[PDB]
């Protein structure tokens, strides 16, 4: 419960150091060393991906998907079209 | 693997079924 | 020529003796010499043929002989001794060393080395007797010696593993003498053999030796089946003194084989069917165990036929031993079809082969199972069937005869049907639909503990070696 | 005396029951050390990354901070202040604003398609098949990069840059990974689109990242995009895109030999013409060689068809030389389609193998298929 | 019925009919398919690496 | 060489007409002059006895036969030495000159391969593998790899060997694995299912026969109608009614096999009667399938009664699934059988645990037994406990 709970923030993973130790980059512009999740070690840890962190304690939470949604260069996506095939 | 390979039957070969063709016309 | 032959084998005999000598002196290592003694039986048997018999002559001269001077001469007397440097004291390998059994302190009787030397001396004597197949006077003479000597000595935890293998040679050499020739001295000699087993079994129960009690019970249960006394075997197996922990798999398979034959004549095959399966699983598949696998596989087919169930034909086919399983194959087909003349002619020709394993008496009960199985085949396939329809198939006697045979199997719940005399046809009472009942649940609760049975016998075995692993210094 | 001995035998039996305590104690200590490591790591003040600049006689070292700026901290007890050199990556705690630990020294800036890999999966059997193709790669690439003592013994400089020539459809993009795979060298893909941004300072430092990365990673192979005109990946530069950054990019290309003086750096470039880029690239340190891919001649294209026939499924009686004579000037891109279309008819035949009759219909199709539009 | 179109069975003797639901079972024994696969391979590696 | 073994197979057991052996004797007499059949020609009387096996003029002199053309004469004795000198001795000296002059490498390997085919013409299996053994070391591509398998494949059809053949085919595929076309792959697949017909592996023989194409013809090893019979007939006994609809009765290939050769009458007469649920005429189709197809074929004589009886078990099983019960007059009468013969058919099917049903006498109602809620969680689930209990403690009880 102390790893995640309610508070969560967005961050970008950069390079690890030790087990449950890694260097990331947050959205505030200041990089901090967080605690990698016990599940993520090597094969499950991607070299560079946007992840989730903790507000204060700054601990790794979850790996966020590479969302392309932004305010510039928006590419539309249709989910379950209703058009009948053929 | 039980009651299968070597015991076989020693019936149902020829003479038993050969008569069955005559029974169709006897009804 | 002959001098170099005597010193070569004795050096190898002392080399194997010094290994187990220093291990029993410090604390208790006795688990380690038990593994060495397993290969000692095979390495000595091959060595006995080479370098003639003279390896055991100079070994007695090396150490001190409490009883063993006249025993070698008596063993060499039957073979028409050829004397070459046979005067005692010719070969001295001691030369005053601590591991050599220093002579001055030994001859002055200030220290006792006889404990480990004498008990080890009787082991090498019994090996040459079974190898050379020496019988008659040499069998009884050595029996009068070892047994009184074991009662005088106090066997520690390590010492109880010495004579544990000697009890097998006492019973084996006596049975080979009885089957060779029968006399009044053979029956009276087995009386003392049965008396000695009961006296030492109480002593072995106090020391709690796993291999000793495993060897005795296997030899004691076999004597009960030879005389055909159930009351002696029934009370003996009720104590359950046989340890299942450290006993070898070969000694376990022999234990489950005896329980299958005991419960066979007691008309309870539910437990006996599991004992014959456990005897095969615990027995190795190698060639030296083929003698046990040959007899155990012949008993499994006899237990099934007496239950009403018919064993699979692939057992008589894919196996490589089917040459000896041919007599039991004809009994398989005769029970199915219910032919009365086929069963009578089957046991007549093969009666000579059934006399060796004493399974011909069990074939007498198979005469009834031929009809009992044929009724089960027609009752399961045909629910409502008339009274005279059965007599036309199996060629029975009359309608009153088949009416009594069907009512016999419903006692134990075999056929599970009813006989209606008013309507005149037999109807099967099994509608299945037992999925909603609690009968499958009784087996479910048992299989929960069956998985946990291997759990408590395993986790303990992980830390068992780890002690000596972590105590030794690692690089 | 047997009453004491028999009673003592129970102690030896219960001794093996003590062994169960060691299994539970070791399993318990694993949980104690786990939670003990948690409490220390629950509260993390955080630490950023910084580079050592210079040292001061006051036993305090200057460390440059990217988001903030140069700031002087206090060295730790296990970290030497004199051993810290320029451009040294170290760890600085954000709470006390002091030196924390020392990291490994390597170049790892923002990576968009810049990731340096090792032995990518490719082989000379797939995209190969020409004698001059492999022969030109060996002397121009394998000799200087793998054995630099060959050119140093002759007193001559080793080749660095190279330009590829040939008809469209070469397929050198997949061959670039085969070069680094068989030579045991690292592959580097350079994309000019991701190295150019509108923010102030991005048009310079992002190219400087490639300039600094090539110093420590020099024993590798660099592959550049956006300049390739030869038909593998066809860009042919950008009119407005390369009209500015070219001064901050192509200038640092020659600085490797002149300033960095680093060897074993192979710059793989390709184009059919020099127009938008620097006309002076032909000078050494930028373009050291010109390799021309031989056109798919009769002998060259015949061995290309034998390449696909190994991975594909062909029947007996198929003449691989006769099929190559039925087509005209099919490059590596056209041969794959004739083989792909040959397998298309096999799907309509409900056959796992491509019959010889499918090749006759594949030649008369793909040749007329590529001609349309 | 053999084509799995209509689910049901008739009665020839009395001329009656019976009700037959489409699902014949649940997923139970499928869980044992993964256990039998591991016990026929890993267990073989348990004895080989130990011996 | 399979054309000789296929026709001469009728000389073993013929319960219908002698002319089947006389017509097949023309192929034996015609092919023996071109290629020497002596190992198989003598193997005719040494394989099966008490039919044609008692007629020999060489080993044991007796005459009992329905065909008198299997006896030796002075013509085959002279041609035995002529084929050995012309096809071997003449061509062995030419290859011997190539080994002394040291001309090429692979060309010398192909010389022993081409010469090795002449040993199959004279019927020498010992020197056939010896010539290929010298060219085996020089073999690289599939040209010389398959030719070695060809001689091994002849051991199965010509010499009637189901053991040493399939063992060598698995070793050649493990050496150089390519597969070429479907016909080169069927030699590692279709023939594998043929050897499984002898040991009676049930579906294991028909696994690779269904996926095999109907265009496979090896000539000397096998013919077009030979694979057409083994693929279509065996696939009917294996695949259940679910797979019979989308594979057997409807196929782009199998339908062309029985349409070209009308002597099959298997995938048509049997499948249509099972699809139309008419079992009155389905029974006599088994006789034409057993007598005119199963018996004359070589590898289809291994099972014998295991063919029709399995269909006699499955023919009623389809009727039991479509009705909760059954009438006696519609089964033991309308289907052409009788009361006593139907009771003997289904009498041994139930106790073998292959199917489950209920039979009545007074009412004469055949009721179908259904698992209902039992299915695989009743027996198989309970059996799974002891199934994995023994194998789990087998290696655990021995420790190290």
């Amino acid at each position: 419960k102390r790893i995640q709970s309610v508070p969560l923030v967005i961050g970008q993973f950069l390079e690890p150091i030790d087990q449950n130790t890694g260097i990331v980059s947050s959205t505030t512009g200041m990089s901090y060393v967080v605690r990698i999740l016990s599940t993520l070690d090597r094969e499950l840890l991607k070299p560079s991906m946007s992840v989730a962190l903790h507000r204060h304690s700054n601990a790794l939470v979850d790996i966020l998907p590479p969302d392309s949604d932004s305010s510039i260069s928006v590419m539309g996506e249709n989910e379950k079209p209703d058009v009948t095939y053929a | 693997e039980n009651w299968d390979d070597v015991e076989v039957d020693d019936d149902f070969t020829n003479e038993l079924k050969a008569e069955l063709d005559r029974y169709k016309r006897e009804n | 020529l002959h001098h170099s032959e005597k010193k070569y084998a004795e050096e190898d005999q002392v080399q194997e003796l010094l290994k187990v000598l220093n291990e029993i002196s410090k604390t208790t290592l006795t688990l380690d010499p038990r593994y060495i003694w397993r290969s000692l039986k095979d390495l000595s048997s091959l060595r006995n043929q080479e370098l003639l018999n003279a390896e055991t002559l100079c070994f007695t001269v090396n150490v001190l002989y409490p009883d063993s001077s006249s025993f070698k001469k008596n063993l060499l007397k039957f073979i028409t001794s050829n004397h070459k440097s046979s005067v005692p004291g010719s070969a001295e390998l001691r030369n005053s060393y601590p591991a050599s059994f220093y002579s001055v302190n030994t001859e002055k009787k200030t220290i006792e080395v006889t404990a480990e030397i004498n008990c080890f001396m009787h082991l090498l004597v019994q090996l040459f007797l079974w190898d050379s197949k020496e019988l008659e006077q040499l069998v009884e003479f050595n029996r009068k010696v070892v047994i009184p000597n074991l009662l005088c000595y106090y066997n520690l935890r390590s010492l109880n593993l010495i004579n544990a293998k000697l009890w097998f040679y006492i019973y084996l050499s006596h049975e080979t003498l009885a089957r060779s020739s029968e006399e009044i001295n053979s029956d009276n000699q087995n009386i003392i053999l049965r008396s000695t087993m009961m006296k030492f079994l109480k002593i072995a129960s106090l020391k709690h030796d796993n291999e000793t009690k495993a060897m005795l019970i296997n030899l004691i249960l076999r004597d009960f089946l030879n005389n055909g006394e159930v009351d002696s075997a029934s009370d003996f197996i009720s104590k359950l003194e046989y340890p299942h922990t450290d006993v070898s798999s070969s000694l376990e398979a022999r234990y489950f084989f005896y329980l299958s034959k005991i419960n066979a004549i007691q008309l309870d095959y539910s437990t006996a069917n599991e004992y014959i399966i456990a005897a095969i699983r615990k027995a190795p598949h190698n060639s030296k165990s083929l003698g046990f696998l040959q007899q155990s596989n012949k008993l499994h087919c006899c237990i099934q036929l007496l239950m009403g169930d018919i064993p699979e034909l692939s057992f008589f086919h894919q196996s490589n031993m089917q040459k000896s399983l041919l007599p039991y194959y004809h009994l398989t087909k005769a029970v199915k079809l219910g032919d009365l003349k086929k069963f009578t002619s089957t046991i007549t020709k093969y009666k000579q082969l059934l006399l060796k394993d004493d399974t011909y008496q069990l074939c007498v009960r198979l005469r009834s199972n031929v009809i009992k199985t044929g009724i089960r085949i027609i009752s399961l396939t045909y629910k409502k069937i008339s009274l005279r329809d059965i007599c036309l198939k199996l060629n029975l006697d009359s309608e009153q005869t088949v009416e009594y045979m069907v009512s016999r199997a419903i006692r134990d719940g075999v056929i599970e049907a009813k006989i209606n005399h008013e309507d005149g046809f037999i109807e099967t009472t099994e509608l299945l639909n037992i999925y909603d009942s609690e009968d499958p649940q009784q087996v479910f609760d048992e299989r929960i503990k069956f998985a946990n049975q291997l759990h408590d016998e395993y986790l303990v075995s992980m830390r068992y070696p780890e002690d000596k692993k972590t105590q030794q210094n690692e690089k | 005396e047997q009453k004491i001995q028999e009673t003592e035998l129970k102690i030896r039996s219960k001794t093996e029951n003590v062994r169960r305590l060691e299994a539970q104690r070791n399993a318990l200590n694993d949980k104690v050390r786990f939670i003990k490591d948690e409490l220390r790591l629950l509260q993390e003040p955080g630490s950023y990354v910084g580079e050592v600049i210079k040292i001061v006689s006051d036993k305090k070292v200057l460390v440059k901070v990217q988001p903030e700026g140069k700031y002087i901290v206090d060295v730790a007890k296990d970290i030497n202040v004199k051993d810290l050199k320029a451009s040294q990556r170290v760890c600085l705690r954000s709470d006390s604003y002091m030196l924390h630990k020392v990291l490994e020294n390597k170049a790892d800036p923002l990576v968009s398609l810049m990731m340096v890999e090792k032995v990518p999966d490719s082989t000379y059997d797939m995209v190969g098949g020409l004698t001059k193709q492999i022969k030109e790669i060996k002397e121009v690439i394998e000799l200087p990069v793998k054995h630099p003592e060959l050119f140093e013994s002759l007193g001559i400089a080793q080749p660095k840059g190279v330009i590829l020539y040939g008809p469209p459809g070469t397929g050198k993009t997949l061959l670039a990974r085969a070069v680094a795979h068989h030579t045991d060298c690292k592959f580097i893909r350079v994309s000019g689109a991701e190295l150019v941004q509108k923010y102030i300072g991005e048009g310079s430092r992002m190219v400087r990242e490639l300039f600094v990365m090539a110093r420590e990673h020099a024993p590798s192979i660099i592959f550049m995009d956006e300049i390739d005109s030869i038909g593998s990946t066809r860009v042919e530069g950008s009119g407005g895109g390369d009209s500015e950054v070219q001064r901050t990019m192509l200038e640092l290309l020659n600085q490797l030999d002149g300033f960095e003086t680093s060897k074993n750096i192979k710059i793989i470039m390709a184009t059919n013409r020099l127009d938008i880029l620097d006309p002076a690239l032909l000078r050494p340190g930028r373009i050291d060689r010109k390799i021309e891919f031989p056109p798919p001649s009769v002998a060259a294209r015949a061995e290309i068809l034998r390449i696909h026939s190994r991975k594909m499924n062909l029947t007996r009686g198929i003449n691989l030389r006769k099929v190559a004579e039925k087509m005209n000037g099919c490059s590596g891109a056209d041969v794959k389609g004739v083989c792909t279309e040959a397998g298309m008819y096999a799907l309509r035949e409900r056959r796992i193998h491509v019959t010889q009759e499918d090749f006759e219909l594949a030649v008369g199709k793909v040749m007329n298929k590529n001609q349309e539009t | 019925i053999l084509d799995k179109i209509f689910y049901g069975v008739l009665d020839q003797g009395n001329g009656w009919l019976y009700v037959y639901e489409t699902p014949n079972q649940d997923a139970t024994y499928d869980s044992a398919l993964e256990l039998v696969g591991q016990l026929n391979k890993v267990v073989d590696q348990l004895f080989e690496k130990a011996s | 060489n399979y054309e000789v073994s296929e026709k001469a197979f009728l000389l073993t057991q013929s319960k219908v007409s002698i002319e089947q052996r006389k017509e097949a004797a023309e192929f034996v007499l015609a092919k023996i002059k071109e290629e020497e059949m002596a190992p198989y020609y003598k193997y005719l009387c040494e394989e099966y006895l008490v039919n044609n096996g008692q007629s020999d003029l060489e080993h044991d002199e007796k005459s009992d036969s329905l065909n008198e053309w299997i006896k030796f004469d002075q013509e085959l004795y002279n041609e035995l030495c002529k084929k050995n000198e012309s096809k071997i001795k003449e061509l062995n000296e030419k290859i011997q000159k190539l080994e002394e002059d040291d001309e090429g490498e692979l060309e010398q390997a192909q010389a022993w391969i081409n010469l090795g085919e002449y040993y199959a013409q004279i019927g020498d299996k010992d020197n056939a593998e010896k010539t290929l053994g010298k060219s085996l070391s020089k073999a690289i591509s599939t040209g010389a790899k398959i030719d070695v398998m060809l001689t091994i494949a002849r051991l199965g059809f010509f010499y009637n060997d189901q053991l040493y053949v399939k063992e060598k085919l698995e070793a050649v595929n493990s050496m150089i694995e390519k597969g070429g076309d479907w016909e080169r792959r069927n030699r590692y697949k279709t023939y594998y299912g043929i050897h499984c017909l002898a040991v009676r592996n049930f579906k294991e023989a028909a696994k690779l026969l269904v996926d095999s194409l109907a265009t496979f013809t090896s000539i000397e090893l096998t013919s077009y109608e030979s694979i057409a019979t083994y693929a279509s007939v065996t696939g009917l006994f294996t695949l259940e009614r679910t797979d019979l609809k989308s594979k057997v009765i409807d196929s782009p290939e199998l339908l062309s096999l029985i349409s070209t050769t009308a002597a099959l009458q298997s995938i048509s007469s049997l499948t249509i009667s099972l699809y139309a649920s008419d079992y009155a005429s389905y029974f006599p189709y088994l006789l034409e399938t057993y007598a005119n197809v199963l018996i004359p074929c070589k590898y289809l004589n291994r099972h014998a009664d295991f063919f029709v009886r399995e269909m006699r078990r499955k023919v009623y099983a389809q009727l039991l699934e479509s009705y909760k019960t059954l009438s006696l007059k519609s089964m033991a009468s309308a289907f052409g059988v009788s009361v006593a013969f139907l009771d003997n058919d289904l009498g041994k099917f139930i106790p073998n645990k292959q199917l489950n049903c209920v039979i009545d006498r007074v009412n004469g109602i055949v009721e179908t037994n259904r698992p209902d809620n039992k299915n695989a969680q009743y027996h198989l689930l309970v059996k799974q406990g002891d199934g994995l209990l023994t194998k789990l403690q087998k290696y655990g009880a021995a420790v190290r």
